[PDB]
């Protein structure tokens, strides 16, 4: 399909939407294979943990990516839209997982935090379950708030791209001598009616 | 695998949970604290049953790992703090007993009342007048009522309870790891791991005598002055040399002298420094005096309030029903919600007030990125020191013409820095005697040196020699003065302060000193420094995982306590006493009862 990108900057300001693996000149002209589409709900301190390469302590308990990911990730706040003053223990996620995770692969799957002598495994002491409520508050400060995060990966590979910016025009004048381009049928002449049978 | 390991694992989920529940209740304490109601009450009460009750199943696994194993010392503090502040050793009966010692101590304290002279038909509390009776009132005979009939309505009742009260803790610390709960007490400061750091229980009692003894030569020096501008106004009550009665005091405790500024001032004709009639001239408010209060920190280089602080922090009482109480608390909720719930009055004290409230929360948010097991002070008085240095130098003229308030065109003099000297040691001398005392005879106490018939005659003996102030009616066994007072009769240690006062004056003096501010130690303010603000920052940020001595090495290189900033700052005011009490007895006469 036909991708605009100033849809964004139609919309508010996302905080740490940033680019990384493209050009931020030529993103409105460029062709991308596909479009990735991950989308989910960070709190502040640790948004930047869901980096490229740099996987932070969050990312790799969470969600991870490649150390050259190619395109865009968007992370605004999600705060009064997210946010209840009894705690929002509904939104939750693995604050307790293991180890490395791997690119475009949920957390779904239970990384069960087990360390230590015992098998346990599941609940408990030194088998305890990875995963935290976030116990959000519309009243919390800086980094205790939902931000919600989009990954929108421009991955551009072997396949045919089939998905570029879009293209705008001019007007057209006749009986004038002038360049033209139609969709690349590159020419000068002069453009005027004709009666043909096409 | 390792302890380690397996503690770290175990502490995981224990840090959030403890951020957690605590956050819980201390919002349910909050939400009550701003709105004064009875389901208010249950729900403070709810969360904070829920929590302390939890801490029991993790301190149950903390005591599982024991502490000898251990090489991160964090593990080990937190599993010390846990093993201690989330555990016990006495059985349900004696607990139960404690606990409901405790309870009718703070029963019988809060709803004590005393009646007025020769009638029983109105009665009175300590809050609404005691404290302002000996604060304004200065009757011999009205005075002398109220302070026997008080005193004998508490101690009385509460002497046998605190009889009972200390055997029981002694109990419980001879089952614990302490020799007696005086020991407990005095392992408030202890330090252990790490060496050229720890601090030794037996050195507590060693260090006071230090520098108290060279400081007793300036108090008697105060005693000379205050005897002879009490004998203005009391001329046939009081010795020209003896002891003085204890029930003219100023205060119930005899805590302070300053409140007899009027009484014992050294000039009463110079006006004092006052911006709060200049107040209403300016169009100034709670809202200005907080916002310069911020801009204090935002000069210094502190990190400044949030607006979501100033959004919910109730700055004026709003009466009604929705009623409250604006005793100074700062806050300590964590998660980014630090809030101060004061009431504040347009005026130069509501505005110390306000930058020491303001002083403990810059330092919470500070060191809140730590641990919630270790967002602590090095020790009690550290966290207080913090303030209290921001509240002192808000005692500054030469910032307070920075405000505008007070006009520039302020003369600086003998009878604009003395007076103002004079008022300080009152604040800060005159209690150091109380203040050694009621820990003395708290140790003498409960280690059991005096027999129980002499407990309050050791009582006795020490006020005439210690601070100077001798009763004016005997008070016997059955009475019980220190069980009129807020620590003793509730259980709390009263050596945070010895300490806090001793920590202050050397936090103030390195501030001073790596700033490069001259002129007399009464005249310096951090709001145009540096090199002061960031060093005081190092520390703020640091948490518990450093000690105090440590912590202490690091603000002017030294360890240990000390008193020479304190002497300078009176330095100039040394001077005076020493000079203008020539004529008059360095002492006091123990001997001497004016009680016929
Ligand atoms: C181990 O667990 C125990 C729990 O038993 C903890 O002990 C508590 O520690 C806190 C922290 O100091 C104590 O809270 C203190 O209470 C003081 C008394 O306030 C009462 O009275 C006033 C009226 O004067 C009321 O308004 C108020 O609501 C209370 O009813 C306060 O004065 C203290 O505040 C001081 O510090 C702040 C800065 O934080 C200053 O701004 C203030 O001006 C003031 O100087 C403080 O809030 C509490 O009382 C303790 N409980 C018991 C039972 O003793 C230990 O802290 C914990 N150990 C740890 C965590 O290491
Ligand atoms: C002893 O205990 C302390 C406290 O638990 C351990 O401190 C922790 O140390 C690790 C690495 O030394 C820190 O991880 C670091 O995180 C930052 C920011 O995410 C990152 O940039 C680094 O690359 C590294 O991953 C961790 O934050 C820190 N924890 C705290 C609370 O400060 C210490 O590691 C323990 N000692 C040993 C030998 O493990
Ligand atoms: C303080 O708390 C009381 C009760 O906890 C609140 O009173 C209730 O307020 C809600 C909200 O308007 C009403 O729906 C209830 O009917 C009230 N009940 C009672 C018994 O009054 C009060 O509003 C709280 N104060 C503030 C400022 O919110
Ligand atoms: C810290 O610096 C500020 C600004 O440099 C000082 O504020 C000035 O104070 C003088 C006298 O009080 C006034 O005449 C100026 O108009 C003020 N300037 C500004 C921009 O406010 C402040 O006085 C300094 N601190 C101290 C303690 O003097
Ligand atoms: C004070 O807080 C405000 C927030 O409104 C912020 O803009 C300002 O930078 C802060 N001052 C300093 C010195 O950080
Ligand atoms: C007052 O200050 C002046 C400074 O010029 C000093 O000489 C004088 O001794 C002071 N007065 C007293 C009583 O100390």
């Amino acid at each position: 399909c036909v991708a605009d990108y100033s849809v964004l900057y139609n919309f508010a300001p996302f905080f740490a939407f940033k680019c990384y693996g493209v050009s931020p000149t030529k993103l409105n002209d460029l062709c991308f294979t596909n479009v990735y589409a991950d989308s989910f709900v960070i709190k502040g301190n640790e948004v930047s943990q869901i980096a490229p390469g740099q996987t932070g302590n969050i990312a790799d308990y969470n969600y991870k990516l490649p150390d050259d990911f190619t395109g865009c990730v968007i992370a605004w706040n999600s705060n009064k839209l997210d946010s209840k003053h009894s705690g929002n223990y509904d939104y939750w996620y693995r604050l307790f997982r293991k180890s490395k995770l791997k690119p475009f692969e949920r957390d779904i799957s239970t990384e069960i935090y087990q360390a230590g002598n015992k098998p346990c495994k599941g609940k408990g002491p030194n088998c305890y379950f990875p995963l935290q409520s976030y116990g959000f508050r519309p009243t919390y400060g800086v980094g205790h708030q939902p931000y919600r995060v989009v990954v929108l990966s421009f991955e551009l590979l072997h396949a045919p791209a089939t998905v570029c910016g879009p293209k705008k025009s001019t007007n057209l004048v006749k009986n004038k001598c002038v360049n033209f381009n139609f969709n690349g049928l590159t020419g000068t002449g002069v453009l005027t009616k004709s009666n043909k049978k096409f | 695998s390792t302890i380690e390991e397996q503690a770290k694992t175990f502490l995981d989920k224990f840090n959030h949970e403890a951020e957690d529940l605590f956050y819980q209740s201390s919002l349910a304490s909050w939400n009550y604290n701003t709105n004064i109601t009875e389901e208010n009450v249950q729900n403070m009460n709810n969360a904070g049953d829920k929590w302390s009750a939890f801490l029991k199943e993790q301190s149950t696994l903390a005591q599982m790992y024991p502490l000898q194993e251990i090489q991160n010392l964090t593990v080990k503090l937190q599993l010390q703090a846990l093993q201690q502040n989330g555990s016990s050793v006495l059985s349900e009966d004696k607990s139960k007993r404690l606990n409901t010692i405790l309870n009718t101590m703070s029963t019988i304290y809060s709803t004590g009342k005393v009646c007025n002279p020769d009638n029983p038909q109105e009665c009175l509390l300590l809050e609404p007048g005691l404290n302002e009776i000996m604060a304004n009132s200065l009757d011999y005979n009205e005075r002398l009522w109220a302070w026997e009939s008080w005193r004998s309505e508490v101690g009385k009742q509460l002497r046998p309870l605190y009889e009972e009260y200390v055997v029981l803790k002694n109990e419980m610390a001879r089952a614990n790891h302490y020799e007696d709960y005086g020991d407990y007490w005095r392992g408030d400061y202890e330090v252990n791991g790490v060496d050229g750091y720890d601090y030794s229980r037996g050195q507590l009692i060693e260090d006071v005598e230090h520098t108290f003894e060279e400081i007793k030569p300036l108090y008697e020096h105060l005693h000379a002055y205050v005897r002879a501008k009490l004998m203005n106004a009391y001329p046939s009550y009081i010795s020209p040399i003896g002891c003085l009665p204890a029930h003219l005091l100023g205060d119930m405790w005899g805590r302070f002298w300053t409140n007899l500024y009027s009484l014992t001032v050294p000039f009463g004709q110079k006006p004092n420094i006052d911006v709060t009639d200049a107040m209403v001239d300016q169009a100034w408010d709670a809202q200005r005096i907080f916002k310069e209060a911020e801009k204090f920190f935002v000069s210094v280089g502190l990190p400044n309030m949030t607006q979501g602080f100033w959004e919910n922090s109730m700055l004026t009482d709003p009466g009604n029903v929705q009623k409250a109480v604006c005793h100074p608390t700062a806050w300590d909720l964590g998660k980014g919600d630090f809030r101060i719930l004061m009431c504040t009055k347009v005026t130069m004290d509501d505005f110390l007030t306000a930058h020491h409230e303001m002083g403990h929360i810059q330092y919470d948010m500070a060191y809140a990125a730590q641990p919630f097991l270790l967002r602590n002070g090095a020790n009690e008085g550290f966290h207080e020191a913090v303030g209290e240095i921001m509240s002192l130098s808000a005692a500054t003229p030469k910032h307070l013409k920075s405000i505008g308030l007070l006009s520039p065109d302020f003369q600086e003099d003998n009878e604009t820095e003395i007076n103002f000297l004079l008022k300080q040691a009152l604040t800060i001398v005159g209690t150091l005697p109380f203040t050694y005392m009621l820990e003395k005879w708290r140790w003498m106490v409960f280690k059991g040196e005096i027999p129980k018939d002499q407990w309050m005659k050791k009582w006795w003996e020490m006020k005439r020699e210690i601070v100077g102030v001798v009763e004016p009616v005997p008070h016997d066994e059955t009475y019980c003065d220190p069980a009129s007072l807020f620590h003793v009769s509730n259980d709390y240690s009263f050596i945070r302060y010895y300490t806090r006062t001793l920590y202050q004056f050397q936090f103030q003096e390195a501030l001073c000193q790596a700033a490069k501010h001259e002129g007399p130690l009464h005249k310096c303010d951090i709001s145009n420094s540096t090199e002061a603000g960031q060093k005081l920052f190092n520390m703020l940020r640091l948490g518990k995982s450093e000690p105090w001595t440590l912590a202490l090495e690091n603000v002017v290189g030294a360890k240990n306590m000390n008193v020479r900033p304190l002497l300078n700052y009176f330095e100039p005011l040394f001077t005076w006493l020493k000079d203008q009490n020539k004529n008059s007895f360095v002492g006091w006469s123990t001997d001497w009862s004016p009680y016929a």
